[PDB]
DNA sequence: GCTGATCTTCAGCTGGTTGCTGAGAGTTGCAGCATTGCTGAGTCTTAGCAATGGATACTTCCCGATTCCCCTCACAAAAATAGGTCAGTCTGTCTGGCTAGTTCTGTACTTGCAGACACAGGGCATGTGGGGTTCCTATTTTT
DNA sequence: AAAAATAGGAACCCCACATGCCCTGTGTCTGCAAGTACAGAACTAGCCAGACAGACTGACCTATTTTTGTGAGGGGAATCGGGAAGTATCCATTGCTAAGACTCAGCAATGCTGCAACTCTCAGCAACCAGCTGAAGATCAGC
């Protein structure tokens, strides 16, 4: 399954929808989130997984911490940025 | 042989006459080829069944009492026949 | 001994033995009791006496001798439970019930 | 000037005497044609006991005579007495058939 | 749960026309004829007619055709009796009386009778009046003019009150009645018994047949107790 | 020749035990025998599905009664129940 | 202050209703109306929940075709407003 | 003991039952003739059903005796077995 | 030899077997034929899954993950066909089909 | 606590089979399994009849091709038939 | 018995808006939808649109909304498409064809053509043409681009005639079909292959695609017979 | 509005008849009788769950009064159309005969289904976990 | 200072997935009767044919029914705010439904026999038809 990181890969590689979740540095994986659709990122997210109530960010981004412990997403010292590990790249 | 063209055999007074039956006073001019689709509709359905009915038998020949199980089987049971 | 039949046993005049023999052959149950084709019998005897005696007063109003199909339709729609239980019967050559639309009639 | 009838009470006279009357109100050979015809789609050289035309007949009258009747009400509800196609389809759409 | 509401009392001079009503409740009106009989002293309970809401159907008395015409209104399910030029002899009792299209049905529920004054087969009941203890048997005999298959019924009626049905068919127990009233016969013959007396069983017994189309009663039996 | 085996003789001795003096013609005899047919089947059927539904068996008088409550309206019910009891119990008797 | 022209609610909840799905009758009423009919066939009953729930569905569904029926009904005596008369015309139609 | 709940069923009740049914006005005197419709309905149903679990020597009615009922009045119910 | 179930015989996912047996208890006739259950079981998964891609479609086209019984009912009613075999069927939660009457309709 | 033998597996593995990404709910589940039992009960009832009708003892795939034609609708009957006779031929051939 | 009848050639010029019937009998009107093909000798054929008499819904390509609007008149039997602001880029033969709403079911009967003057899914059809003489054995391929669950038709066209259908749902023969033709496959490759040849069996086949919402016909397959 | 004369239809009576109903002779197939056995149904006991009853707090809806608008209903004119007559025409009906294609009956038999039994795997109930979801608070950076 | 961003503990939800088990579907063999292929009898439905009388058809005129336009008024819709139920959840009680064991009475299965129900027939009579006559009702002036 966990398709969170697949659904973040997905529409970057296929350059989907760039206004809230775009490139700056492909070979190393990074990327930034926009921090006014974000929240439609979030609940296109929502949609997708088909919840019951139409999740916010802060819901969005408490799945992403869980990752670091796996190491698929990890969070640095700069606002609104992520990055996958090298394997899921 | 071939039959072609007899829903025109169930003619106007013949309608007027089933009309008169049920109460109807008045009739108008459009009112009997609405009458013979309906009839139309209503005969295939019930001679489909009863055409079915017959083939599962092996027989070339629609007896009445396929009849009465066509109808049987749309709620419009008729007694008198088996 | 002597065979003495079920229905005369049961004091009835349709046959016990026969609608023990449908029901046994008519694929409703594994097995049928004893009293169920009694019970059976008497049902439908109870109800072809009654419709035979509606029809039957129906032919001597008309000053007829002989039930016919007529009078068996002028029996079941005039009585509303007989009606309500052959709602969806078609009875052959049995007619319609005489009856005109108020609104139809002349006013004066 | 010969004697005429006024409009309405000869149409009263046939409803008073087809409500008496229990003989089909079809003539028998159009109506076979009409049976062998629409059996012909379904099944060729077909074969049709004389009893099953009846059966079939009767039923075809029965069914006309109960819609005609609901045709009628349909009429009378909309403050009219000449049945319309209109009612008809009122009719049938309500009992199901449409 | 099945009742058969009436009007009260009314006072009507001769010649005149008057109206009551039968307002039935707790039941498919449509389903149940209406009977009116009508009582008088002098002539026992009278059959007067009955209408049948469900097709408006009406079959009246010989004798009483033309003086009563009766109505329905099946919206309100209530049913009217009419009676035209109120001669003297009129000041009786009229009930309405509920009972079944189904022929072994009988008159079962009544209406409390509106006490209306103004200013064939011959049923014999063989005891007028008889007399018994606490505990006694006794037994009224209803021998009947022509044959009835067994189309015959039992009523008992408290003074001032409306009868009640004992028993319908000639042997079948009416709803309420206790196993101690039993029927019996068929034919001609037909017999009405009470095995265990009480102070209520105090009434007077009428036999009613319903095997042609004037229904006719009986004389009446006052039975007393003690 | 198949011996078609109607219901006409017990429905002629009940016409008879109901009206002595009436006939009844061959078309009426049909539609009395379509009646009966019917009837039997409609009342045998859920007498079956009452006895399925419960996970019997068998078909009992209990069945049947309760076929009769459910399928006759009003008085018929009533007095079909009457005449099945009373046919029943007499013929217990023997 | 501002107003909505007659119809202009009405069809607004058409279009709403026809969209939803749940029972349109609150539940409690329902419930007392169905235990105290069943009071008069056998006393001291008792009733499954899933049983007074598909009382109450089979009843939201006949009244909703029997309310489409008579606005059928209406509009064929050109009218917009039921009335009881086209209640009567339709059951009567229908066969009950 | 319950009594007169028939007026348990409210006439914003109706007017939502019409409207799912794609009524646009409503005449007055509608309420009153469809809770008389309604009471038959139940009053037919029910007896059915009541009828079902009296046979099984039963005192409580269960969802299948409901449906039962129901497809015996050609009322075929889905959704609860 | 090896236990193979008749379905995997017949190339279906419905229950012959269990097809077969409430046939042959459901009091229907007194023998039962080796390819009666077979039949009926490819018929009744044929119109399960007619029923259940239309639902589907249905639920797509909503953007739901989940057929519920409003899907069901819109496949249902939106079929000519399907409507006709359940016509006289009520389906639990399952509303009523988007209809206006042109008339009501304002100018 | 009798093991209620449902069919909902069954009709989960269609629905998988046919669209692999949806779910389905309890009561669409409850729904759809209340019309395979229906659909069931229909044609094997309307088969039952017609092996009555003939004087046959045996229901077999004849019988339900007639039934399925008699009660499914325009294209349904056809496309309905042709499954049965698919998997009649790829069942006999074992 | 099942007819689609169409109109005769239209002369228009261009900026204006034609529209033509596909009036249909032989079969229930209400229980099929009605799909209208357009095909153009550069684009082979192209699915617009369909129309379900039953409920009057439609469904348009996406390339074709708002040029072209479906409309369904029951009383006549009749269903008509109107196109609006003809451009040059629209001389073309429209063709009406017939598909129920059963998924397994396809594109079965097809009206004669009217052909109209001006003043995702691929499907690849590996085989462009092929010669071969009376009795060899002939396969076309239709790999697709994504999955489609046996959802592919295969059409036999005759120049200047109406596309006739030999194989739906992959593998079932159409009606009247003779069993020389068989097709095969599932997933995304799917075969038609025809058993013996004749002088008739010289036509364009073509492969369509339901299983997605966008129909797509495939490239063409010109046979040569001899 | 109130009858009155005239014409048409319907209802009733009486004789001839005629096809249809009821009863009798021959017979044959199935209901009744008498055993035999065994299993489905009745009876007790009790586990187990679901329905009932009450409480509490919160949310949702219902009820009555006001205003007014636009829909229904009454009514008159027109304009559409169906019905009543009649002369001419065409078709249903009745009669009976002849195939000949179809249905029914009897045999030999064969093929497939029920019955019995061993057993093993499919399906049901219940559990465990990944990948999130939700919910509320606190903390550390940017704008 | 404020707000956006970030952490995080702690329940919780959905969909696989695993596991235990038990009972029911499968494999195998046997017996036998349900259904089939075939042949011959019989039977009944389709076709032919001719007359003829009555039903049907189209034109014509008129009356009477439906449609259209108009206007009034009042019935129902839209609104609102306070109160009245409804609802959710939580707990306790209780009662009622079914599982499990035990037992045996009734029902299936079987064979023989006799009589009741079926078929075929024919006499006679209830119903039908034709003719006639009298009452009721529709229709057109008329005072």
């Amino acid at each position: 399954k966990i398709r969170l990181y697949q659904f973040l890969l997905d529409l970057l590689r296929s350059g989907d929808m760039k206004d809230s979740i775009w490139w700056v540095d492909k070979d190393k994986g990074t990327f930034q989130f926009s921090s006014k659709h974000k929240e439609a990122l979030a609940h296109r997210w929502g949609i997708q997984k088909c919840n019951r109530k139409k999740m916010t960010y802060q819901k969005m981004a408490r799945a992403l911490r869980n990752y670091g412990k796996t190491g698929e997403v990890k969070k640095v010292k700069k606002k609104l940025t992520y990055q996958f590990s090298g394997e899921v790249l | 042989k071939v039959l072609r063209d007899n829903i025109q055999g169930i003619t106007k007074p013949a309608i007027r006459r089933l009309a008169r039956r049920g109460g109807v006073k008045r009739i108008s001019g459009l009112i009997y080829e609405e009458t013979r689709g309906v009839l139309k509709v209503f005969l295939e359905n019930v001679i489909r069944d009863a055409v079915t009915y017959t083939e599962h038998a092996k027989r070339k020949t629609v007896t009445a009492m396929d009849v009465v199980y066509a109808l049987k089987r749309q709620g419009r049971t008729l007694y008198g026949f088996g | 001994a002597k065979a003495k039949s079920r229905s005369s046993r049961a004091g009835l005049q349709f046959p016990v033995g026969r609608v023990h023999r449908l029901l046994r052959k008519g694929n409703y149950a594994e097995r049928v009791g004893a009293g169920a084709p009694v019970y059976m019998a008497a049902v439908l005897e109870y109800l072809t006496a009654e419709i035979l005696e509606l029809a039957g007063n129906a032919a001597r109003d008309n000053k007829k001798t002989r039930i016919i199909p007529r009078h068996l339709q002028l029996a079941i729609r005039n009585d509303e439970e007989l009606n309500k239980l052959l709602g969806k019967v078609t009875i052959a050559q049995g007619g319609v019930l005489p009856n005109i639309q108020a609104v139809l009639l002349p006013k004066k | 000037k010969p004697h005429r009838y006024r409009p309405g009470t000869v149409a009263l006279r046939e409803i008073r005497r087809y409500q008496k009357s229990t003989e089909l109100l079809i003539r028998k050979l159009p109506f076979q044609r009409l049976v062998r015809e629409i059996a012909q789609d379904f099944k060729t050289d077909l074969r049709f006991q004389s009893s099953a035309v009846m059966a079939l007949q009767e039923a075809c009258e029965a069914y006309l005579v109960g819609l005609f009747e609901d045709t009628n009400l349909c009429a009378i509800h909309a403050k009219r007495v000449t049945i319309m196609p209109k009612d008809i389809q009122l009719a049938r759409r309500i009992r199901g058939e449409r | 749960e099945v009742q058969l509401q009436q009007s009260g009392p009314e006072l009507v001079e001769p010649g005149t026309s008057v109206k009551m009503p039968c307002k039935a409740s707790g039941y498919t009106f449509t389903s149940y004829t209406i009977q009116w009989v009508k009582q008088t002293p002098r002539q026992g309970l009278e059959w007067i007619g009955y209408i049948y809401p469900y097709n408006a159907g009406t079959k009246y008395n010989e004798k009483f055709k033309g003086k009563a015409t009766l109505t329905s209104d099946k919206s309100s399910s209530t049913v009217y009796m009419e009676l035209s030029s109120l001669t003297s002899e009129d000041s009786a009792v009229y009930y309405c009386a509920r009972k079944s299209s189904r022929l072994r049905s009988t008159l079962d529920y009544w209406g409390q009778g509106t006490s209306v004054t103004v200013s064939d087969i011959k049923m014999t009941q063989s005891p007028s009046s008889m007399h018994a203890s606490l505990g006694e048997r006794v037994t009224i005999t209803c021998k009947a003019s022509q044959d009835i298959r067994s189309y015959l019924s039992w009523y008992q009626q408290k003074p001032w009150k409306s009868p009640k049905t004992l028993i319908y068919y000639a042997t079948s127990l009416a709803d309420g009645v206790p196993s101690r009233f039993s029927g019996s016969g068929s034919g001609q013959d037909f017999s009405l018994t009470i095995n265990n007396l009480e102070s209520d069983d105090t009434a007077t017994y009428y036999c009613l047949q319903h095997g042609e189309s004037p229904y006719t009663f009986g004389s009446g039996t006052k039975l007393e107790i003690k | 020749r198949s011996r078609k085996e109607s219901y006409s003789i017990y429905v002629y001795k009940v016409l008879k035990q109901v009206h002595p003096d009436t006939g009844i013609s061959s078309k009426a005899m049909g539609i009395m025998n379509s009646f009966v047919n019917d009837i039997f089947e409609r009342i045998a059927g859920e007498a079956s599905r009452l006895a399925h539904y419960n996970k019997r068996s068998t078909i009992t008088s209990r069945e049947i009664q309760t076929a009769v409550r459910l399928l006759l309206p009003g008085e018929l019910a009533k007095h079909a129940v009457s005449e099945g009891t009373k046919a029943v119990t007499k013929y217990t008797s023997s």
